RNA sequence: GCUCAACGGAUAAAAGGUACUCCGGGGAUAACAGGCUGAUACCGCCCAAGAGUUCAUAUCGACGGCGGUGUUUGGCACCU
RNA sequence: UCCUCCUAAAGAGUAACGGAGGAGCACGAAGGUUGGCUAAUCCUGGUCGGACAUCAGGAGGUUAGUGCAAUGGCAUAAGCC
RNA sequence: ACUUACCAACCCGAUGCAAACUGCGAAUACCGGAGAAUGUUAUCACGGGAGACACACGGCGGGUGCUAACGUCCGUCGUGAAGAGGGAAACAACCCAGACCGCCAGCUAAGGUCCCAAAGUCAUGGUUAAGUGGGAAACGAUGUGGGAAGGCCCAGAC
RNA sequence: GCCUGGCGGCCGUAGCGCGGUGGUCCCACCUGACCCCAUGCCGAACUCAGAAGUGAAACGCCGUAGCGCCGAUGGUAGUGUGGGGUCUCCCCAUGCGAGAGUAGGGAACUGCCAGGCA
């Protein structure tokens, strides 16, 4: 039931990702199925308050990117070590 | 395992002959056949092969798999190998004792002109 | 109770890959057979690998144990 | 006090304490006392903090000490010159990086876990925080 | 035949020996020494190596 | 034919005292004092188990933690 | 004085009254070659016989061995006959 | 032979640590080959003359020390030594920069522009009121600016 | 074309485990041993003379992913050069960029020669 608005990452690597997290976002990827993996940038606060729920890790999510909808499921989250924030999320298609 | 024990007996002389780079006459003794084949120094390709499963050899024998059969095979490999310009090989006994019918095969290959 | 060490033996690879050698040249002075002898390479008494023919040094990985051979290409 | 039962060598080099930690999630228990500062922790500080916790949430609950010392720290005596060997093994520390869950606790309410972890984080030299068991 | 123009913009005093060698490879002698070279990836790699102390213009 | 083992081996063959001492040197190198440091020392604070008939914080404060000072014992050997 | 590991910063080398150990030999077979063979440990059964001496079978995989330290090697065995 | 709040091998699942652990493994460095441009042969060999073999600090990787020392011992690079000039008040070694000579000429680097003292008491938008700026921690606190949420609430909440 | 044997390439996407199947030829077990030869005892092994019997074991082939094995994309760690800070540790620009893990792949592929069957 969660709708997560995303964009496509035109840049990647550690420079671009650390630039992207200082701007209060974080990178993510949608892989799985037969399609190519999709690099995605996500707003941070929406996803953090959203993942405070338990249903974020169990229910099918919907990610809106370029006006499409990809029904994914949250595979695996890298968190920051000592701060309450996120580094990255793997989303498997569903 | 008997076959695996034989292969690890073979391995030293095999790798030594691949190291020197000599054309090898590989023998193979089975309880009712003997097999003999001349193999190029790259190890992949054969040149000459005779054995007792060939009816050209087997029809003129009483029993495939004794010393008379093996002498027939050694004579055959020496003849065919001299017909194909091969003169000087190195004998790969292939894990068997050089005693019985591999000795008969190799002696028969030395009588009929093959240089080892 | 301490304070001793031996003199450094200067092991290792003396000629690297693609490096042209003369016959007799030591390629890898080493301690066991960390590197094994391949084509046109001999292994000395202290497992020193030396060029037995002229050519180029060829480091390879062969066989069922993934050993590190050293061949020499004729050149 | 915690100390390895049997080492392999008595004296270790200093070395450095860089980068982030490996034990990061609350694994065994339900609430965790996670490091934020770098530092290092002697066995006396781990014991002091564990007694503060065990007292605080009485003999109910279950507490896991997720760090272990296993690093010997040598000191030279007083009025001894420099040189003449490495010192003597005085205590044992664990090296901590930002992210280590130093302790875990289960079988209490969260408000007692806050209370015991406050009581015991004041016996440690590093800045510390409270974490919960997050699900993936 | 593009002939990029390269200028030295900082001193080469406390520099690594590799960077002084690279500035000698480019042919730069003092600060504000405009020197034109061909635009090949070898020259470009030299400009990349000392990019903190050469202003390039094309 | 050498524990020539002080193992590139001064001789085939060699221990000490000097406050009765002497000469050339050295702040290359110690003792005093300064300097740097602050382990130690002294002073202060944080947590609070407990003692205080009850009551942690009137007064003390275990297990531990963080500083300050340059007052001890030191470390170094920068000045002489 | 000499050997091995670490320090030693993935070529070599690299210091300290830094952390750890060894050598000052042995062997006429323990060397050469040819032919062959494959360990430790545990389980089960079995006279004396026992936690552990021999036998047989199984699991196991070189955790074994290498004349003597440690490191690197070793099954094609460099191990064992 | 019968009971047992005690400990516990091996095996399995999960969690860490290692200079003298490695079924993985960079960047860099090093060795070799080819190619272009640049460099006053910068390279190698041989011969004449040396000096020097007390180094210092600073960055990075380390040992020792207390991750103490303007400490000590290495590796590597820079500077001093043997290098002036400008800056950091003053300050070998830090930042900028390498002085052939002259000039009462211009442009700049680090660093700066209120007065000592050359140059903005410049422009726009915020923040702090502590002279913070212009020493010093654990820890304490309705100081104050910003951000995302949340409980209750004009069936009247604080 | 299918099967089997030999010698190689390759060295776990190739090995393990569980299940099924094969013997006309081939292979294996087998039969016998006074001889060739052999056992620190023993034809168990080695060897020789054979071919009655079985594919039980072995070996091959076909399934099956329980495991081993391979393995992206992304992010993280590290790091060369230049710069910065609150500087026992980190940050910025920039170049390189893992290990582990995830999705997934996966019960090999192939050359020469020889024999049997169609």
């Amino acid at each position: 039931m969660f709708t997560i608005n995303a964009e496509v990452r035109k840049e990647q690597g550690k420079g671009a990702s650390r630039r992207l997290r200082a701007a209060n976002k974080f990178p993510a990827i949608i892989y799985g199925g037969k399609e190519a993996p999709l690099a995605i940038e996500l707003d941070h606060d929406k996803v953090m308050n959203m993942q405070a729920k338990a249903e974020f890790y169990s229910e099918v999510l919907t990610i809106v990117v370029d006006g499409k909808e990809i029904k994914v499921k949250a595979q695996d989250v890298q968190r920051h070590p000592y701060k309450p924030k996120l580094q990255h999320i793997d989303f498997v298609r569903a | 395992d008997k076959k695996s024990a034989r292969i690890r007996r073979a391995t030293r002389a095999r790798r030594k002959l691949q190291e020197l780079g000599a054309t090898r006459l590989v023998v193979h003794r089975t309880p009712r056949h003997i097999y003999a084949q001349v193999i190029a120094p790259n190890g992949s390709e054969v040149l000459v092969a005779a054995s007792t499963v060939e009816k050209a050899i087997a029809e003129q024998l009483k029993y495939t798999g004794n010393k008379d059969a093996a002498a027939a095979v050694g004579k055959a490999v020496a003849e065919r190998a001299l017909e194909k310009g091969i003169k000087d090989v190195s004998f790969d006994r292939s894990g068997f004792q050089y005693h019985g019918r591999v000795q008969a095969l190799a002696d028969a290959a030395r009588e009929a002109g093959l240089q080892f | 109770r301490n304070g001793r060490d031996s003199e450094a033996k200067r092991l290792g690879v003396k000629r690297f890959g693609g490096e042209s050698v003369l016959a007799g040249s030591i390629i890898v002075r080493q301690r066991g057979t960390k590197f094994h002898a391949g084509a046109n390479v001999g292994c000395g008494r202290d497992h020193t690998l030396f060029a037995k023919a002229d050519g180029k040094v060829k480091f390879e990985v062969k066989g069922p144990k993934n050993r590190k051979f050293i061949s020499i290409e004729a050149e | 006090m915690l100390q390895p039962k049997r080492t392999k060598f008595r004296k270790m080099h200093k070395g450095r304490n860089r980068g982030l930690a490996q034990g990061t999630d609350v694994s065994f228990g339900s609430f965790g006392l996670k490091a934020v500062g770098r530092g290092r922790l002697t066995a006396r500080q781990i014991e002091a903090a564990r007694r503060a916790m065990t007292r605080a949430v009485k003999r109910q609950g279950k507490i896991w000490i997720r760090v272990f010392p296993d690093k010997p720290i040598t000191e030279k005596p007083l009025a001894v010159r420099m040189g003449k060997g490495k010192g003597n093994v005085e205590y044992w520390v664990a090296l901590i990086q930002p992210g280590k869950v130093l302790y875990e606790m289960d079988g209490v309410p969260e408000e007692l876990a806050r209370e015991a972890f406050k009581l015991a984080a004041a016996k440690l030299p590093i800045k510390t925080t409270f974490v919960t068991k997050t699900v993936m | 035949a593009k002939t990029i123009k390269i200028t030295q913009t900082r001193s080469a005093i406390g520099r690594l020996p590799k960077h002084k060698a690279t500035l000698l490879g480019l042919g730069l002698r003092r600060i504000g020494h405009t020197v034109e070279r061909e635009d090949t990836p070898a020259i470009r790699g030299m400009i990349n190596a000392v990019s903190f102390m050469v202003k390039v213009e094309e």
